[PDB]
Order: structure tokens, then sequence, then C-alpha cells
RNA sequence: ACGUACGACCAUACCCAGUGGAAAGCACGGCAUCCCGUCCGCUCUGCCCUAGUUAAGCCACUGAGGGCCCGGUUAGUAGUUGGGUCGGUGACGACCAGCGAAUCCCGGGUGUUGUACGU
RNA sequence: GUCCUAAGGGGGGCUCAUGGAGAACAGAAAUCUCCAGUAGAACAAAAGGGUAAAAGUCCCCUUGAUUUUGAUUUUCAGUGU
């Protein structure tokens, strides 16, 4: 890194304490309907700020070998990814690939329903501004698995999809917006999501009354294939570090609301 | 209700001294008349940011300025002993300039509008003496 | 739709171009002449590259040009045409509409010669355009010329032979 | 050699449309929409101030994920409704226009059953909040005096917080920091204009007539320039939203309709297609 | 006095915080009165004591303004 | 119309990520009618964001400022994986190890600063780098030599290159130790 | 439906040529005092919107050659594993599956659309 | 062995390598003009999709060469502001 900007790029690749905002990569395979392009194209409004868009088709199956899915993520520094593919099996289907260290964390497919599907075109209203973060809903049984299942994964998934920013404020003008997934536990089970605008009205009380219109994408789901992680690489996963701004608590000291330390005697 | 000022409208520059009178017009907040160390006063359209009229005639510095009740009349009261009273719809001074006064004059008061008779105004001047 | 007024031929700029190879006086000297030939100050032009047998250097200032836009362009092509006394080739014009020519002498020009400054020749070259040249040069909605509206070989010749009266061979 | 060929256009990657047709600068409008200081979800917006020959183009957008919206917008040429008739183009008609379109902003907004969150978790310790815009110059210079300034100081003179500095207005001096007022005074009340109409009026006569020949045949002397502006200001900043008539043809939008597609001539279907296709066969056959 | 930043002298002297001419110190400066252009109350400043407090019993600073 | 919504079941919350879960069953219709079935997934919805709004606008704590009207949010609790590893110290260098041992402390930041004052000038000068001080003489106009030094001097090299050909070989033996340290770190 | 200003998809939109364009709008244009910037008012910037002009830009349509984008076929086939298997000295010859292509061939097409203001 | 108001950062303007046609000396190879030019140049890295009104190249400003604060993280401190 000889180049002070191809340092800064690999200072922002860098492990860090606090990681970056998530990026997401969308692709294609050698074969891939319509229908799923247009599914593709509605996430990625959903989610234009911190996703990356591939073009070209790839000769990429992910659940035989994904080296060149590996191998894309090094290279993009994209981490979660979006692929989508047409079979005669399968005919519309979109499979859900989270990274861990540049490697294949875990995968999930999603079977896109081509009668019931509408874009985001197809819903006359107001649509969400670009790099706004929408609320999330998740509604129904089958989040509430006591074992690890294609549903959990599905709602880890997609909150790490809609996750966005995190901030420790946010406007109260920023909240015109939710994506509600419903899902039953039970041949398969239906996924359905749905993305809502709030109109918000008088009651006669503080809180007000809120009324909801669509804004689209309608998308109802089969879960399919799932890719489980190794539990090593799982726990490496789900370790939490910790901020310097996060003090160490010591035994009988603490720090009043003036600033001063202060010491406990007994 | 008046809602609470929290940013810059506009800075304007224009006079050479210390700023040490400032006053609004009664009728509106377009015009603000402002009194300085520069031996002047000065007249500003505040809907724009930019500067109206420049009153100068005085020779000491132009401690108060005064409007009118019903906005007709600018009062500058100056340490040269002197009152004078202007027109800030032509920027140009009516009459000659008070005299009389032996020191500095400090303050101005003119008389309430519904008080004025035989057809004229009444200003009242507080001076060092 | 050949008589529109704007598509008549025009001089867009002429261009006059003096490479010494070498820096130092001798530039400077053809940068003078350049000056007081057309008004305005000149430019040095540096060698992209390195040749050994041209005796040149990378980033050294061997050339120097100027840019003439108006009715001075057409007054100095007037004196270059008089002095080349008003005869040019079916070599010279190109493709695209555009000529020019070359010589090597100035005093001819009408400049009283200075034993200080000396000899010198130069390359004219007259860029030809129609009414509607913004389209390609302006910075928003740059677009490219139609094919309609570009010039000719062949108009060009005829351009100048009923404005300038002159003759190609 | 040919450089054309199958594989150069097999390879090529156009750009996008907007670029091709040399209108957006997405490089700099990605930094504009995408990029905030804080996260705290809030929406944005933007002055986009346009020009053409003939008109100003002021709008008040917001970008959402299918395309942009437009709050609200102003255009140089509703200054006739106020009372300016000529030069519509320059930095005065520039800050009018900006002025409009802040007060119609204010206006719609109401700050000259459904209602926000932010009153409905307003506090008792809060004040009202000015409006806030970001302006958006296009492909335009920004250099001293151009009249992108003159759009964002007429807004901000209505009413709208947009962040800005004050050295590319006319009459700044880069040499002493300092800004002549003077000038801008000036300029707003359009007397670079007056002076170079009286400027011409003593050196060139009939330049002047040529330069101002509707200001002569509507009998505007450079002298009520001023007071022209000035009025047309109290006019703006009293009603924002005055309906203005053009001396346009009037029709109604299904007679537009009818009107353009009596003009517009359709495509050639398949059967059309296929008999000239048929035709060109025969003809090269004979 | 905030803090002693620097004696000319020796960065030991700097650090055993002696007080000779020259030597940069750190200053409360809230009976001063400066705001910041932020708003903000600056109370620390930097100031340059200008004589010798061995010979005269006191100490006298100047600020680096 | 009510603020409230009932269920079976009550909700949770996420208010770091704006996140709401309903563990309540979705009573969805056995139908063939779009219409009734997303008149009922919008009521669903509906009860969902109003929970969702009553929670921020009831358990937050709420700041008007300049800005706006802000809620102030707790820190996520939802564990999601992470997605590059926590990083670790790096391994320990030949002169951090012998540092560690021999009990040499770090200089501070004013002691390992670029700026010396040279008494001679009455000058602030740079201890490296441009124009530093360790290639002073090299461009003032008068060196004066050895007789050995330039009898030992090999022929075509100058005085006026001493002191880079000596930076040059200090740089030499850092880069050295460099590439030595990081073989042994990426062996480790 | 047409035009303009911001856009979304980012070639069905790109490369080449021809024909036409009511209305208004764009655009070519005219002038260099002031603001501003160049070797050159070429570009940028300022003033005019009067006068000429649809010649070009722009829009629509047509035409080849490319390119590009959809659906079927290829084909559940080559190929890869399970090694489930029936016999077989064992291997092998065959079924049973799970993933899953591409070339070639056929057919269609050469832009849809959001907000605001106008014609 | 010579050269530099250093690199870096921010903003703005421009488009490269090459090919064709043209221009006194100038002739494969000097400079200038036009057209075509998905980058085939340059700069970083080692794409299986890096960058084109730029991450390339020149102008304007900074160059102050490693700022201050912290009850917080880690290590240390017989010299613990």
């Amino acid at each position: 890194p000889r180049n002070a900007r191809s340092k800064r790029a690999l200072e922002k690749r860098a492990p860090k304490i606090v990681e970056n905002p998530k990026t997401c990569l969308f692709l294609r395979g050698t074969t891939c309907s319509q229908i799923t392009q247009d599914a593709m194209n509605d996430l990625y409004a959903m989610r234009q700020v911190h996703a990356k868009r591939f073009h070209k088709k790839n000769a990429i199956h992910p659940f035989e070998d994904a080296t060149s899915l590996c191998f894309f993520s090094e290279k993009n520094d994209c981490s979660l990814m979006v692929f989508g593919s047409s079979n005669k099996k399968r005919p519309h289907t979109l499979t859900f690939v989270r990274m861990f260290d540049y490697k294949v964390l875990d995968m999930l497919e999603f079977y896109l329903d081509p009668d019931t599907y509408r874009s985001i075109s197809q819903f006359k209203t107001s649509k969400i501004p670009i790099g706004m973060r929408p609320m999330m809903v998740f509604a129904g049984t089958a989040f509430e698995s006591p074992v690890p299942n294609a549903f959990t994964m599905a709602k880890s998934m997609l909150i790490d999809f809609f996750r966005g920013e995190p901030s420790d404020k946010i406007d109260v003008e920023g909240l015109r917006f939710v994506v509600v997934v419903t899902a039953d536990e039970p041949q398969k089970p239906i996924l359905r999501l749905r993305v809502y605008g709030i109109r918000t009205k008088r009651s006669g009380t503080r809180l007000p009354r809120v009324e909801v219109e669509e804004h689209g994408p309608r998308m109802d789901f089969r879960l399919g294939r799932m890719r489980e992680p190794d539990p090593a690489m799982l726990k490496e996963a789900m370790k939490k570090a910790k901020t310097p701004q996060e003090e160490r608590t010591k035994k009988n000291i603490s720090m009043d609301l003036l600033g001063d330390k202060i010491g406990r005697i007994h | 209700k008046v809602h609470a000022v929290s940013r810059l409208a506009h800075r304007i520059p224009g006079h050479g001294q210390p700023i040490l009178s400032c006053q609004f017009s009664p009728v509106s907040s377009s015009r603000l008349a402002t009194g300085s160390g520069d031996n002047t006063a000065r007249i500003w359209d505040t809907d724009s940011g930019t500067p109206k009229f420049t009153l100068k005639g005085h020779t000491g510095w132009v401690l108060g300025v005064s409007w009118s009740p019903d906005g007709k009349y600018l009062a500058t009261c100056s340490m040269d002993t002197t009152v004078r009273v202007w027109d800030p719809e032509s920027g140009k001074q009516v009459n000659q300039e008070f005299r009389g006064h032996a020191k500095w004059v400090l303050a101005l008061a003119w008389q309430p509008y519904h008080l004025w008779r035989d057809g004229t105004a009444r200003l009242a001047s507080a001076s060092k003496d | 739709k050949a008589q529109n007024p704007m598509r008549e031929l025009r001089i867009q700029k002429l261009v006059l171009n003096i490479s010494v190879g070498e820096s130092g006086d001798r530039l400077t000297r053809a940068a003078k002449v350049l000056e007081q030939l057309s008004g305005q100050t000149p430019v040095y032009s540096k060698a992209r590259y390195t040749v050994r047998q041209f005796g040149i250097r990378r980033n050294e200032k061997i050339a120097v040009h100027v840019t003439v836009r108006g009715p001075k362009a057409e007054e100095i092509l007037e004196r270059g045409l008089k002095v080349k006394e008003y005869e040019l080739r079916r070599r010279n014009f190109s493709e695209t509409g555009n000529f020019g020519f070359g010589i090597s002498e100035h005093i001819d020009l009408g400049i009283k010669y200075d034993p200080s400054i000396g000899i010198y020749g130069m390359d004219f070259y007259c860029c030809m355009t129609r009414p509607g040249e913004r389209v390609a040069k302006r910075r928003r909605c740059k677009s490219r010329i139609g094919a309609s509206h570009r010039i000719t070989r062949e108009e060009t010749i005829r351009w100048f032979k009923q404005r300038f009266d002159g003759i190609v061979r | 050699k040919l450089v054309k060929n199958s594989a150069y256009y097999s390879r090529f990657q156009t750009k996008f449309k907007r670029r091709r047709q040399g209108k957006t600068d997405y490089y700099a409008r990605k930094r504009l929409i995408t990029q905030a200081k804080n996260k705290y979800n809030a929406p944005k917006y933007r002055l986009v101030v346009r020009f053409t020959n003939r008109d100003i183009i002021t709008q008040m957008v917001t970008s959402e994920i299918n395309g942009d919206k437009i709050f609200a917008a102003a255009y140089s040429h509703e200054l006739r409704a106020y009372g300016i008739n000529h030069g519509l183009t320059n930095w005065a008609a520039a800050y009018a226009t900006g002025l409009l379109l802040a007060r119609r902003v204010l206006a719609k907004l109401g700050l000259d059953g459904e209602y926000t969150l932010t009153e409905a978790a307003e506090t008792e310790d809060g004040e009202r909040r000015p409006f806030k815009a970001i302006l958006d110059v296009g492909l335009a210079r920004t250099s001293t005096g151009a009249r992108v300034f003159g759009v964002m100081k007429g807004a901000s003179d209505g009413g709208i917080f947009i962040p800005h500095s004050e050295n590319r207005f006319p009459g700044y001096d880069i040499e002493t920091e300092e800004l002549d007022t003077e000038v801008l005074k000036k300029y707003i009340y359009g007397g670079h204009v007056a002076e170079y109409m009286e400027t011409l009026a003593d050196d060139d006569e009939e330049r002047y007539k040529s330069q101002f020949v509707k200001y002569i045949e509507d009998d505007v002397e450079a002298d009520s320039l001023e007071e022209l502006y000035a009025e047309a200001h109290k006019q703006i900043r009293a009603d924002p939203f005055r309906k203005y008539v053009s001396d346009a043809p009037k029709k109604s939008k299904e007679e537009w309709k009818a009107e353009s597609l009596k003009y517009k001539k359709a495509k050639l279907s398949r059967e059309e297609r296929k008999a000239r296709v048929e035709a060109k066969i025969k003809q090269l056959l004979a | 006095i905030l803090s002693v930043k620097k004696n000319p002298s020796n960065p030991l002297y700097t650090q055993l915080g002696v007080l000779t001419k020259g030597t940069i110190i750190e200053v409360n400066v809230s009976d001063l009165g400066i705001v910041t252009a932020s708003g903000k109350i600056a109370w620390g400043r930097y100031a340059q004591i200008t004589n010798n407090p061995e010979n005269d019993g006191c100490v006298n600073a100047v600020l680096l303004v | 119309l009510p603020v409230t919504v009932e269920k079976p079941t009550p909700y949770t919350f996420d208010l770091g990520l704006l996140l709401a879960n309903d563990p309540n069953p979705v009573n969805v219709p056995k139908t063939t009618d779009t219409q009734v079935l997303e008149q009922h997934l919008a009521s669903v919805a509906r009860d969902g964001a109003q929970v969702l709004i009553n929670q921020l606008l009831t358990t937050t704590t709420i700041t008007a400022t300049k800005d706006g009207v802000l809620l102030t949010l707790p820190p996520p609790t939802t564990p999601l994986p992470r997605e590059k590893p926590v990083p670790q110290p790096k391994p320990e260098t030949k002169w951090q190890a012998f540092a560690r041992r021999r009990g040499i402390k770090p200089k501070t930041r004013e002691q390992r600063r670029n700026l010396q004052y040279n008494p001679t000038t009455g000058q602030w000068e740079r201890k490296w780098g441009y124009k530093g001080a360790n290639k002073r003489g090299e461009t003032d106009p008068i060196i004066e030599v050895s007789a050995a030094k330039e009898a030992m001097r090999p022929e075509g090299t100058s005085v006026r290159g001493d002191k880079r050909r000596e930076i040059r070989a200090r740089v030499k033996k850092n880069q050295k130790q460099m590439l030595r340290n990081q073989r042994i770190a990426a062996e480790k």
C-alpha cells in the first residue's frame, strides 16, 4: 500500500472493533428469469446505499462450489449476497448468502411465487426516500422455534438485510415505512414479505392512530435448501467486541455525576 | 406567537466604527436604524440585508437613534451636543440641527403619538449637562 | 434545405505553428514573431517523447503556437494567401473540411526585418465550421454534429474558390 | 485495421442515459443525496437551479427510489404576474424566482386528521424549526457573480435555511475577504442592467436599441428598475400563489392529446414490415 | 494554573513543573469570558511566564492569543 | 378508533433496530381472494406498526434540537453475526520483546518530534526528511576533505553523496529487520 | 399524446445513414459595460429573447450490417456425486436417484416509467 | 552525479494510448488541426466486473513535518502536573 488512497482502502477493509455498515452484492447466474431480475431490482431499490451490482452471467452453483462467491466477496469487500437463478425444477430462486472472513458462513434459498409477485412500480403510492431506514415487524409462530431452522435463519437474513446503518438517535419523521415478514409454523409454509408506508392520524389521546398503505414489493417465498454454519465459525462470528468507550467495572470504584472517581469503604 | 430566533439572517458591514445603538421601525422589521461612532446613522433594509440610507452630519459619536411612534421621523442624539431629525423614507435631514445642549446628548424620548398637539411632535433629549 | 442560412461555411479558427525544435533564444524569438503577428501571447509546446535523432527531450519546450479567431484570423489568412499568391493544392485540403499550408519566410507578410530576431517560417491551419458547432463544444448536453451538417473537401474547396478567388492544382 | 467490430460492440458498456445526454453529474449526485453528517433517518431537500436560454427553473426536490419528487417549483416566466416582463434570465430575475420559490414552499408548509409525528412528540421546550435545503447547481460553474447564487440568495432571503458562504456573491473581494454589499444591492435591484443601458445610450445608440428594443417598446426606463423589482418583491411576499396566464394557445389535455396524435404517425406492424421485405426481395430479384 | 506545558531549559524541569521565565503554562480563563466560534466556553488556554518568580515571589504571565 | 392492540401474547422489541416481534399466530384465511388476504395482512401490519410507534413514543427519551425531535434509542440486542474477526494484537516483534525484557519505555511524543534547535544558525531544523539534519553539508558551498579520505575514495564518487550512502545503508538494514519480523509473524 | 426540469431501471436505450416535426418548450443565436475566465468571450461567465432558423442538437419513424434483450428447444441430456441397487470371482453390464450445463436450432423485439410545470 | 515552497488532503477544469486525413523545414519517428476512438493510456493492485465531467492529468488553497481533551481500552511508571 504505497499510495495513500490504497492505504485508506486497506484500512477501511481491515477488521474493526465496531464494524462498518454491511454491503450486499446482487448477482445473477447463467440462466435467470425476468421475475427474479425484477425481485432483485426491488431489493436493490430497498438497499441502494450499501449494495453493489453485477451485470454479467456467472456460472456459479452455490450449493456445489462457492469458491467464486468467496473470491467475489474478497475482491469487492461485499459480505451479503443475493444470487438470482432459474431452473426447471426451481423456476425463481433467490439465494441469500452470508459471509464471515471472506468465506461462506451460511446460505439459504427462497422460492419466489411468479403469480402473486408485484413490483414497487405496481403500486401507485409515495415511495421510500433513498437511504432511509425502515422499521421491521416479524409476525407469526415460525420464528419462535426452539431449534435453529430455515425460518430462524431467514429472519436473521432479513433483519441483517434491512438493518441499515445503526444510530443512537432517530428523527421522529424517520418512522414512515415498515417492512413486515409473516410466517407460520406448519405442505411447506408460506413466508410473505410486504412493505407499508405509514399514515398517522388523530385519535383524541397522546398516542396517534396508525394507518398503512402498500408500498411494494409484494413477495411470497418458500424456504428451500439451507447451508448451516460450522459451530466454531458461528461462535467466532457471534463473539462480541467491547468498545473502548464501554468501561470495565471495578470493585468499589465508581464515577459520580461531577466526574470524580469515588471509592467505597466498608 | 413569536418563535425563537436560531440562526444568522444577515451580517451587514458598512460602519467604520463600533455600533452604539440599534432600533427597528415601529411599522415593520424591514427597516432598521443603527447609530455608530463613525459620526453617522444608517438605515438597513433587513429583507435583503442591504443598506438603504446613510445619514451624515454629526461630528460626534451617534449615541442614540429613536423612531417616532408613527414611524415618519428618526431622531439621532450625538456627542457633538446636538440632536438631528431625519426622514427615513428619503434619508434627508429635516430642518436644521437641534442646538442648545451644553454637553453630550445621551438619551432621546419621543412624545406618545396620542398626546401630540398644536400640529407638531415633541422630543425630549437628556444630556450630560 | 441546402439554402438555409445556418449552413453557411465560416472560419472557426486559424492556428499558427512554429516548431523550431530547440529551446532557448530561438524559441523565444519565434514566440516574439508570433506575438507581434497575432497581438496576443503565444503558447509554448513541450515535446511528448524523447528522440535522440531529433535532439529533443521529454517535457522540453520545442514548439510555439497561437490560436486566432474572428476577423483577425481572416486577415492573417488573407496575408498568408497573398504571400502564396492565391494558389493551393488538392493535397493540402483535408477530408474533414479544414485546410492549411506553410511558409518559410515571414518578412514578406509585412513585418520589417529585425537582425536581432532573424528568419522564421510557420504553418497556417484554418478550421471550417457551420453555425451550430456549440453542440459539440458546450459543457452541458454535449452531443455529436449530424452527418448532413459536416463539411466536405469539395465543399471547402468550392468555398475557397468562390470567396478568396484562388486556384487549386 | 477496423476497430468498430463485433467484439468491440459486444464488449462496449454504455453509460447512464442522462450521462449520455449530458444532463446529470452522478458523481456529485451520489454525494448530494446519499451522504449525511448524521444518521437520524431524516428527509433531505435540495434546491435544484437550472437555466435555459429564456427561463430559470427552480425546484425543491426530494430523492426517492423510483424517481425524484417535486415539493414545489417556480419559474422566471411567472414574474410577469408580479410585473417583471423583461430580462427574465438576469441575476435579479434569479433572485425574484428564488424568493418566489421560498415563499411558495413556506405557504405550502403553512409556515408563512392527518398530522406529523413531530407534532405528536413535540415537547414543552420546543421551537419552530426552519425549512432546510442544500443547493444543486448541476453542471454550472460556481464562479463569483453566477446566478445560481442569486437564486440561493433569494431563497435564503425568502426564508429557506440554505448553508452557504458569501464569497461567491457579486461585489465580493478575494484580496480583502470582504463583500461589497453596495454592489450586491445594485445587482439585487438590477442596477448593472440599468448602468449598461445608460452606458449604451451614452456611447452606442443603435446597439442600445437592438439590445433593449423591448424595454423601449414597453417604456421601461433604467431608473425605474429598482422600484419595479422592489414592488415585485413586495407582491411576491404578499401573494406567492398568484395565478398567471400566458399568450400561448389554450386547449384541454385531451384536446392536446388529439392535436399531438394527429401529427404522430404510428409504427409499422409485422404484416406491413413483412410486405415491405417481400417487396424488397422482389425488387432485388427483378 | 492548570498545568505546566513546556519549561524551555529541560523536559525534566517541565515534568517537575518548574515555573521560571519563558515557561509555557496552562491557565484557567473562565473569568475572562472567552467564547469560541461554535458557542463553547474556552476555560483553558496557554500563557507564557514573563517574570522571574524565584526573584519576585509571584508569577506573571501573558496569554498567547 | 383505539391506539392499543390486545394480543394473547405480548410483543417483544429491539428498538435499536426498530424491530418488533409478534409471536401470536397470523391466522391467514384459507381463501383465494387476494383482497381479503391483503386486508388481513394489512391489519396485522397495522397492529405491528401501531404497537411499535407507541413503544418508541413512550419508552424512549425525546430531545427537541435544531435538527428536529429525536428519540434516543437503546443499543441493539438481537444477536447477529460479525463478518471480520475481532482484531487480535500483532505478534510481538524482536525489538518489542527485547524492550519488554530490558524495561525500555516508549519515547514520548514530544521527545520523538522531528524538530531540533540549531545553535550555530540560531534556527529550528528537522532531524530527518526534506532538508534534514542527517544530510547537513550536502549542499553548502564548501566542505573540507581529508587527504587520506580522498586517497581511499573510489574514482567517480564525491563527498557530496556520503551522507546519502550512509542513509541508504541504514534504511536497507531497517527494511531487512522489518521483513524478517514480518516473515516470522506470518509464520506465527 | 407532445415538450421542459429533476429522476428510476441503465444498449429493447449503443454504433451508422435517411425522412419528417402543428403548437409551445428546448436549441442554434445576438452583444462583451458590469460579475467572471481564457493563447483565443473556443469553453466558462455576464446582458438580450428582439431578428433569423429548424441546418444541426432534441423527438418520432424507416433502413442495412453488427450488437443487445426476452421465451421455447437443447434437456433433466452431457458431466459430477450418492455408490441406493439386481446379477457378477469382484470388476463390469444395467437400472434408482440428487445436483445440474453449454454449443447448435426456432420465434419475438430495438425502450418502459415516476414527480412537477406547461403545449 | 545532479533537482525540488515535501508529500498528503480538499475543490475545479480537461480526457488518454492508438488509427485515418491535413500542415515550410519535418523526411517511419519533433509540433499543430480535425474525425474516429470502453479505456486497449496512466495510476494502484494481481478480477472471474479497479478507476473516465475520475482513483488519470493540470490548475487554486493549505503545507502548521505529526494538535488538544478524556474520570474510558491495553501496557507501563522509585521522575505517579
